[PDB]
This record gives C-alpha cells, structure tokens and sequence, in this order.
C-alpha cells in the first residue's frame, strides 16, 4: 500500500538551509492529495509547516515561514520535499511527511530527526551532585553527575558499574542554547551508607571514545 | 489562527477502564476535527475523523463526538497499548493546527514529589559557569511547576527541565530542573531556591541553600 519514507540531514549549522524529501510508493506523487510537512520540537505540539497538493502544484504555506519555505514535487522520482531557509534553534525537531485526505493525514513518514548546532563532536563533562549535608536529614540520600556540553546523542550512565540500579534515574538529554546536549543522571540511596558504600558515575560517550568516572562525595560541615 | 486546547493534560487509567478527553476550538471548526494517537518514538496514527469517523484499522473501541467547539474522544475498554498520547487537529481552515495533547496515565496514588538541590559542583565552578540543580523524585500525577527564585527574585528564561517517562516498576514520575547562570552572576547572589507545585502537596514547597554555608 502506500508507505512514505523521510530522508535528508540530522545537523544543519545555524542559517543553513534545512533540505527533506519524502519517497512515496503505493500511489503516484501526482495524486490529488495534500503531501504535507509537519514538525514536532521538543516538548511541543505537532506543528504544520505547509502542503502542495499532487494534481494542481497548489502549496500552502505557514504565514511566519513563507519566505523561508518552498515545497515541491518531482514525478520522476516520485518524490515531494521541503527546503527552509536560513535555519535557527527555533527549527530543531522531529520532522514528518504525511499525507492529507479529505479529513484527516492518513499515511505517515516515520519521522527525522533534525538538529540545529553548529557543535562538532565533543565530550562530556562530568560534574558530580553530591547531596548537601543538610539534605540528608530524612534518612534518604539523593546523589547524581551533571553531563554536560557534549554532542552528539548518545552518551550512557551506569553507576558502580553497573551494580547499582535500584532507585536510579537517568533523565533525557536536552539540547541547551549552545548547541550542546546536556543529562544528569540520579540515585537515592540511605543516608547512613553515604560513609560506607562508594557512588561513581560511570559516562561513555562513543562519539567521541571519552570514558569518565567520577566520584560523587559526601559533603561534611565539620 | 485557530488555536486548539485540551483537557486534561494527562489522564488516570486503568486496563478496561472507560475514559473521556476534551477538545476545544477557540472558533466554530463545524466537524473538521481528528483525533490522532503518538506512542513514543513513532509517528501520529489517525484513530477519528470528522469528530466522529473511525479511521480504517482503528479498533472500534475508539469513539468520538462533538460539533462546533467542543469535541470528545472515548476510549471504551483501555488496553495496553492504548496508554499513548492523544491529539485532536481542526482542518476547518490553513494554519492547520493540533491541541497540545493529552497523555494517558497508568494510574497509581497520588505521590508528592521529595525535592531535593544541588549547588554547582566545586569544578564547574573552577571552569567558569554555575548550574544549579533541582530534583523532583518519584511523584505522581505527571503535573508539576518548578519555579527558581535568587535571593527571592524569581527567575525566567534561564532553566530548563526534563521528566522521565511513567517508571515500569512503580508508575511515578521524576523531574530535573537546571537553573544556568555564569559564574560571575552565579557569585553576586546568596539564597538559591526552588519551589515546587504539585497537587499531592497542600502548599508550595521550597527547597534552599545559601551559597558559603554547608
């Protein structure tokens, strides 16, 4: 049946142009149908881009993108695209093909991911979070390692090398104003092990072949 | 453009639970409305069209209703599958929009969150930003407000936040919350504090420390 396949870059530098193409099989590109890009940033809501409908060559456009925007077809290759100019942070997301008919988008791409950075592979660092003296109080410790200025995904965390995993909760990375992602990654432990077990945070970053373990210590007053 | 909201934003479920979520349009959209599932990761899937079709495929225990501004999407007999994220769309005219969705939820008691914070580590600082550093642990529902206050002034535009997904083992929810600042901004202030809304708490609660005391 009909199957749409996204295909183009996952980093485009800062004023770039973002370049997409969808390849259509199933039916023929020249169909009256609306061939529709649509974006997702992160933690935000599906967002229409724009269309240009198979038959008539006939593109809508988002107002705000217009003059950045220009959607095609190629019969050829049996193919639409997308092409948006002069590209900031703002045009970081997960962007879909779909097709529109009549009431609702019917067929959908799988989505690609594409990121706005004009970062070069670099490494993480690795900060501990150790739980202040006072925090401790109830009897339950929070600790963690602050991951941060690397790109790109993925990095992984593990703790004592992977002996510890009860209570650990490792959070999604997200993409920070400079470009660079950063994570942290957290364990709640008992208090009264804070001065017997040892807390290391163990960071690979494959990317970038960077292996780091650090030591999360215990704050003392006194 | 016609702006599209959604209610709640996440829902308490259970397997073969009957639940309900809400659609509004901001203008009369008649029936040029669809409802559409997202499942992390994947791409949206049509589930009802023209606010009460069934999309070819959709298991009919999917149903919806409404016209003009207000529109329901129900699911009779929750699977597992079908805890997912919903959406509604207008297509009554261009700037095509979607509501913010809606998540279903295993449901679970309602968790406070523990908040603990975190001061930017002795080495950060040695390298020349500061990270402040808030933690929202094992709470339940989905729905918390984190706010920074610096020496009781409210901050915005310099954090960012990010959740786990539902906990496989125990359905809560954790929050980080990272407050940035340079470091010299970072040294011209005292008491770094982070209040947390949340509906299992009666009042805000603040976590703080002052910079210098242990």
């Amino acid at each position: 049946q009909v199957q749409l396949q996204e295909s183009g870059p996952a980093v485009v530098q800062p004023s770039e142009t973002l370049s997409l193409t969808c390849a259509v099989s199933g039916g023929s590109i020249s169909g009256g149908y609306g061939w529709t890009w649509i974006r997702q940033a992160p933690g935000k809501a599906l967002e229409w881009i724009g269309n240009i409908y198979g038959h008539s060559g006939s593109t809508n456009y988002k107002s705000s993108l217009k003059r950045r925007l220009t959607i095609s077809t190629d019969t050829s290759k049996n193919q639409f695209s997308l092409k948006l100019t002069s590209v900031t942070a703002a045009d970081t997301a997960v962007y879909y093909c779909a097709r529109w008919s009549t009431a609702d988008f019917d067929y959908w791409g799988q989505g690609v991911l594409v990121t706005v950075s004009s970062a070069s592979t670099k490494g993480p660092s690795v900060f501990p979070l150790a739980p202040s003296s006072k925090s401790t109080s109830g009897g339950t410790a929070a600790l963690g390692c602050l991951v941060k200025d690397y790109f790109p995904e993925p990095v992984t965390v593990s703790w004592n090398s992977g002996a510890l995993t009860s209570g650990v909760h490792t959070f999604p990375a997200v993409l920070q104003s400079s470009g660079l992602y950063s994570l942290s990654s957290v364990v709640t432990v008992p208090s009264s092990s804070l001065g017997t077990q040892t807390y290391i945070c163990n960071v690979n970053h494959k990317p970038s072949n960077t292996k780091v373990d650090k030591r999360v210590e215990p704050k003392s007053c006194d | 453009d016609i702006v599209m909201t959604q209610s709640p934003s996440s829902l308490s479920a259970s397997v073969g639970d009957t639940v309900t979520i809400t659609c509004r349009a901001s203008q009369d959209i008649t029936n040029d409305l669809a409802w559409y599932q997202q499942k992390p990761g994947k791409a949206p899937k049509a589930l009802i069209y023209y606010a009460s079709n069934l999309e070819s495929g959709v298991p009919s225990r999917f149903s919806g209703s409404g016209a003009g501004t207000d529109f329901t999407l129900t699911i009779s007999s929750l699977q597992p599958e079908d805890f997912a994220l919903y959406y509604c769309q207008q297509h009554n005219n261009y700037p095509l929009t979607f509501g913010p969705g809606t998540k279903v939820d295993i449901k679970r008691t309602v968790a406070a969150p523990s908040v603990f914070i975190f001061p930017p580590s002795d080495e950060q600082l040695k390298s020349g930003t500061a990270s402040v550093v808030c933690l929202l642990n094992n709470f339940y529902p989905r729905e918390a407000k984190v706010q920074w206050k610096v020496d009781n002034a409210l901050q915005s535009g310099n954090s960012q936040e990010s959740v786990t997904e539902q906990d496989s083992k125990d359905s809560t929810y954790s929050l980080s919350s990272t407050l940035t600042l340079s470091k010299a901004d970072y040294e011209k202030h005292k008491v770094y504090a982070c209040e947390v809304t949340h509906q299992g708490l009666s009042s805000p609660v603040t976590k703080s420390f002052n910079r210098g005391e242990c």
